[PDB]
């Protein structure tokens, strides 16, 4: 039992439906993260080395 | 984009048993470090300038150059031998190359392939062409390396001024780097171009290529602040001691003489001080970059090159694109540049181009001393950490006003 | 020798001189940049 | 600094100018003709709300189209918030007016981009029937027509729209001829007198430009006076429009039948009878020509061009140091614009109105009404005192 | 004279045969060889018969040439039959036609 | 604020009321150094890029500033290609305006290498201790969204 919208169009829906979501900068926060992350490993060797 | 026959040049050694190191030099390379890309070798080249280039090990950052590729040179012959051998400080971090090991404890088997000056074609070793994407960013790294080795001399630099069809978009996004010097859009655009597998996508490479050109043009005479490449130049920042910082440089003065269609050069520098020009060094870095996307015509000819760089492969000919590579010695051309700005007027010689005259002549002089002295060491020791070379090197010769002629010619 | 550029006008402060001496006055570098929005640095089209 | 600049002449030329706007026409063309009662919903409604014919604010409008004569610098552009979201596609009833609006209200603004513009908006709903055919590795046919802000964009295809085979895309290229053969061409008015010229530079003195072309005053008391180019353009694209949906294919799920109402619609437009086509290309420039002269602030001008991209504004400098023999010009000012020059957006829904709604007096004498309008305004003239302070800014500055 | 696209005739029989649209295929089927580019028109088009890149700029899928076409009464495994490897069958091979050698590499 | 500070920032400054020690030394010395060479912005109306001064500055000090600032430069990127990741990540659904301006030395450094994040991932992994329930929230979650 699966049905969908009467009017569906959904070029013009997932426009709306996806636009917020994308507006959530967040993502790019996780990349700075992550090379902070790369260079205390090897910090870390270095040191204990 | 993957161009099958991607052959790549190791160094020669300068009437040397063996490679261009020894082993606490090659120690300290693989060891004090750990990936065989250029990540680290970039952070030591990139402040701006500033830290002296001399050290112990590594007398300049061309210095450092040359010992990256011999490091290469010596150490591909191993995985990229005919069944692998690897050993004697280096046994590959698995067979993607991921890491320079000491020797894995259970793994003898894979020799060390004692190799003399010998190309090598990275898609004919299996492992090598299996990991295509892989691949991709150390072919960048080994262009490097073969565009320097090639020759005896510095840089085998290339040039590119597609005419007419200027992407529009390339001029709105370039824009926004002015005041920037070349070094960090280079740094840049190489840490794409190996972040991602390269692409057929022209932008970044058309960018690159326009770059190169504004400057070599600049750095001539042909290019400055009253003609330019639509605003485009570089500016020589602080006219006193030679350091003379070419930043890009945005001013309408005059739109130059649109060239006929395709222009194509290359450069290189037949005197030891290019080891200290960052600039210089930074273009041939761009043209590699430029190599990796596209099938440049059959290299420089042999008739300028020492006899183990004759008759290569795929690349030496006779009856090719750039059949003779165009070559200066930095401290004339710095000559002819005013020059050129003297007879279009911008400027009085008077007290502009007798000052600095007078302090590229201290530059050589000190650069000169410093290299000579520096190589006095590796010309005594069986270490060497340092491009090869006799004081007859330094002449005022090899080319360099047809050189200059030649670029100018080039933008008409 | 602390000071080599300052005292002496040889010396074109930027000179290799690690590991033997910590200068203490050379060429500072100082910089005016701005930290934009990703957000912000284009312009948005709602009309999605 | 602009918008006193822009409304002082704005509101003198309204005072100056003859003429009755008539909405209201609009409004009993509607009422009386849309299928049934009107009263209706979703067809007749859309129109209504759109256009609003309530009005309230009939300044607006004349102001609008005042406006376009401007052109110094600050430069009048076509309103974001007017373009379809997400490119759409041409079935939509809805967008079929929006885009209508957009091309007759398109040459009345002093961007020189938008026939760009234009074209652009239709192949945007054009999209999804038919593969459009790449022009820029840039232009996609999803790039929305806002961001094609730069002479460099102008497609190939448009440019020469003979390359574009015109089974596939029969309608855009029909559209993209339409444009080139009958977007307003680039005329010339008479600005002022010898006592000071004028204010502009690239321009002989002599010369105001209206890219409209201005035509003289005879006997144009010939109703049918279509032969301006401004009520060709009108016709022209209304046909378009009709070609577009005389087909009736795209009408999937809308089971009403369009054509008809749409037609009728379109018919109710064109019979319209509008001065305003006539009027502003040949009683307004001249309206204009008179208070130049002056005008606080003289009228300042750059050459418009259509089509001829090479020759389209681009960009406008400044040196107080000799061009050749100076400084790479840092901060300098002509960087700050967005464009080629400061523009200002406008509404296209206010001047498609004004453009259909635009009547003539019934006791129209030129001569009459011209000299009555001119007297109080030239009497309170500041020409004279100005060219005082000019010659002394002059030696200010030299001194 | 003019020449057929054997790709859209193939495609035009099969689908006919399949009880399928096949009228909407025309607008393409005159097409003469001498010319190898499809790449002009087909901008999109189907993803049917054809998987084509877009503007198929790269490349162009054709439908699963199918050789060995099994009869009737043989549905048994037989060792005095014909090797058909049961090539008559959905799940075939796509035949991708590429237009140049940059377009064959970045396929790969 | 604080005039103190320009006193040590700048020895040169100061004049010589005595034949002494200190004084000598100062006296032998290059005195023009002081200050600022160069300051580097051509856009004309806009401040400086950046000044380039002779101030009593700590060469390793410096050094380590001048690798971190290499470092964030790196990362940095232009609106042209962060307009492209949008789109691209967009799948041309969702719409942004592309801006045709001069750039405005524009410090965002966000990119990082896939290399990266794929560390990060597998420490991500390495803590989801033993039970297989921990996967569960998360995946929830994402179904929650999805819906």
């Amino acid at each position: 039992c699966g049905q969908t919208e009467t009017n569906l169009i959904p070029s013009h829906h997932y426009g709306k439906a996806f636009a917020p979501l994308f507006a959530s900068n967040a993502m790019f926060t996780r990349n700075q993260r992550a090379v902070i992350t790369r260079e205390a490993f090897v910090c870390a060797r270095s040191a204990v080395a | 984009m993957a161009q099958r026959q991607f052959f790549g040049l190791t160094y020669n050694f300068y009437g040397q048993p063996a490679p261009l190191f020894d082993l606490n030099d090659l120690q300290e390379l693989a060891g004090c470090y750990a990936r065989p890309w250029t990540s680290r070798f970039s952070h030591l080249a990139i402040s701006t300038g500033s830290l002296p280039v001399w050290s112990a090990r590594y007398p300049s950052v061309a210095s450092r150059n040359i010992v990256v590729n011999t490091l290469l040179g010596a150490h591909l012959n191993p995985f990229a031998g005919g069944q692998i051998t690897s050993h004697q400080g280096i046994t590959w971090r698995d067979p993607v190359l991921s890491s320079l090991a000491p020797v894995p404890a259970i793994q003898p088997p894979p020799v060390w392939a004692v190799a003399e000056n010998v190309l090598l074609d990275s898609n004919n070793y299996p492992t090598y062409v299996l990991n295509l994407s892989s691949m991709w960013p150390i072919n960048q790294d080994v262009h490097i390396m073969t565009m320097w080795a090639l020759s005896d001399q510095g840089p085998i630099y290339h040039l590119e001024v597609p005419v007419d069809p200027m992407p529009a978009a390339t001029t709105a996004a370039l824009m926004a780097y002015t005041g920037v010097p070349i070094a960090h859009l280079a740094q840049t655009a190489y840490r794409f171009a190996g972040q991602l597998p390269q692409s057929p996508d022209s932008t970044m490479v058309s960018t690159i290529r326009w770059l190169s050109a504004i400057w070599f043009g600049s750095l001539t005479g042909r290019l400055n602040r009253s003609r330019t490449c639509n605003g485009f130049y570089f500016e020589f920042a602080k006219p006193a001691l030679n350091p003379d910082q070419a930043v890009l440089k945005w001013n309408d003065g005059a739109r130059a003489a649109p060239p006929a269609a395709a222009q194509s050069s290359y450069i290189r520098c037949i005197s030891p001080h290019w080891q200290h020009q960052i600039v210089e060094v930074a273009g041939a870095l761009m043209s590699q970059s430029v190599t990796a996307v596209t099938g440049l015509p059959a290299l420089i000819d042999e008739a300028t090159l020492p006899a183990w760089s004759q008759g290569v492969a795929n690349l030496t000919g006779n009856g090719q694109g750039v059949v003779p590579c165009l070559d200066y010695n930095p401290v004339p051309m710095a000559a002819a540049r005013h020059l050129q700005w003297r007879q279009d007027g911008l400027i009085t010689a008077a007290q502009e181009a007798q000052l600095n005259n007078d302090y590229t002549a201290y530059a050589l002089t000190i650069e000169r001393h410093l290299t000579a002295m520096l190589v006095a060491n590796p010309i005594a020791a069986g270490r060497m950490p340092i491009q090869p070379f006799n004081a007859a090197d330094f002449g005022q010769a090899g080319q360099t006003a047809a050189a200059v002629a030649l670029a100018q010619a080039m933008f008409v | 020798l602390r000071w080599p550029g300052l005292v002496d006008p040889n010396y074109r402060v930027g000179t290799n001189d690690l590991p033997n001496r910590i200068t203490l006055y050379n060429s500072l570098y100082r910089y005016n940049f701005t930290y934009p929005t990703l957000d912000g640095i284009m312009y948005v089209r709602s009309a999605t | 600094a602009a918008l006193p600049l822009v409304e002082a002449l704005s509101t003198l030329l309204r005072s100056v100018t003859p003429l009755v706007l008539d909405p209201t026409v609009l409004t009993n063309a509607i009422t009386t003709i849309s299928e049934s009662t009107t009263q209706t919903i979703s067809p007749i409604s859309e129109i209504l709300r759109l256009l609003q014919p309530m009005g309230n604010d009939y300044a607006a409008f004349w102001k609008c189209i005042a406006s376009w004569a401007y052109n110094g610098l600050v430069t009048t552009v076509l309103s974001e918030d007017a373009f379809p979201d997400s490119s759409q596609s041409i079935t939509h009833l809805p967008s079929m007016w929006k885009c209508l609006f957009l091309t007759l209200a398109g040459p009345m603004t002093s961007d020189p981009h938008s026939p760009v513009k234009v074209f652009m908006a239709l192949a945007n709903l054009l999209a999804q029937p038919e593969p459009i055919a790449i022009g820029v590795p840039g232009m996609h046919q999803t790039t929305p027509a806002s961001q094609f802000s730069h002479p460099g964009v102008w497609p190939p295809g448009f440019l020469n729209p003979q390359l574009i085979n015109p089974q596939q895309a029969p309608l855009l290229r029909a559209f993209a001829e339409h444009i080139r053969a009958n977007w307003p061409q680039p005329s010339e008015f008479g600005y002022g007198s010898t006592l000071q010229g004028s204010a502009n530079l690239f321009i002989p003195s002599n010369r105001m430009v209206y890219p409209w072309p201005n035509q003289p005053l005879p006997r144009l008391t010939v109703a049918p006076t279509y032969d301006s180019a401004m009520s060709n353009w009108i016709s022209t694209t209304i046909a378009f429009f009709i070609r577009v949906v005389n087909s009736v294919n795209m009408t999937a799920t809308v089971n009403d039948l369009t054509r008809r109402t749409m037609t009728g619609v379109m018919t109710a437009m064109r019979q319209v009878k509008t001065m305003t086509p006539f009027y502003i290309q040949h009683m307004c420039p001249t309206e204009l020509s008179v208070l130049a002269s002056v005008t606080v602030t003289p009228p300042f001008q750059v050459p418009f061009t259509r089509l001829v991209q090479n020759d389209v504004i681009t960009n406008v400098l400044v040196a107080r140091v000799d061009p050749a023999q100076r400084g790479d010009a840092a901060v300098d000012i002509r960087a700050t614009h967005a464009t080629f020059a400061a523009a200002l957006p406008v509404d296209p829904a206010a001047i498609v109105v004004a453009m259909l709604c635009g009547q003539t007096e019934t006791n129209l004498i030129p001569s009459h009404h011209y000299g009555k309008a001119f007297a109080p305004l030239f009497a309170s003239n500041a020409m004279f005192t100005r060219n005082q302070r000019a010659v002394i800014t002059r030696e200010a500055f030299v001194c | 004279q003019r020449y057929t696209n054997p790709l859209v005739l193939g495609a035009a029989f099969g689908d006919f045969l399949n009880a399928r649209s096949i009228d909407i295929f025309l607008d393409r089927l005159f097409y003469d060889p001498t010319q190898d580019s499809p790449i002009t028109a087909i901008t999109k088009f189907p993803y049917q018969w054809t998987i084509d890149s877009n503007v198929t700029t790269d490349s162009v899928r054709t439908s699963a040439g199918c050789k060995y076409i099994t009869l009737y009464g043989y549905d048994p495994s037989r060792p005095s039959t014909p090797a058909t490897y049961g090539k008559h069958r959905p799940t075939y091979a796509t035949v991708f036609y590429y237009s140049t050698l940059p377009a064959r590499s970045r396929l790969l | 604020g604080r005039p103190e500070l320009l006193a040590l920032a700048y020895p040169g400054r100061a004049v010589l009321p005595t034949q002494t020690k200190n004084a000598q030394f100062l006296s032998t010395a290059i005195a023009d150094r002081i200050g600022r060479l160069d300051r580097a912005n051509l856009i004309g109306g806009e401040v400086s890029a950046m000044v380039e001064c002779m101030e009593l500055c700590d060469a390793l000090t410096l050094h380590i500033r001048e690798t971190y600032i290499m470092l964030l430069r790196s990362m940095h990127q232009d609106p042209t290609q962060i307009v492209q990741i949008v789109n691209e990540c967009a799948n041309n659904l969702l719409n942004s305006t592309i801006p045709i301006s001069l750039r405005p030395t524009i410090l965002c450094p966000w990119f990082a290498s896939s290399e990266d994040l794929r560390l990060q991932e597998v420490m991500h992994l390495v803590n989801i201790s033993s039970n297989t329930a921990a996967a569960l929230p998360l995946v929830e979650a994402l179904s929650t969204l999805l819906r």
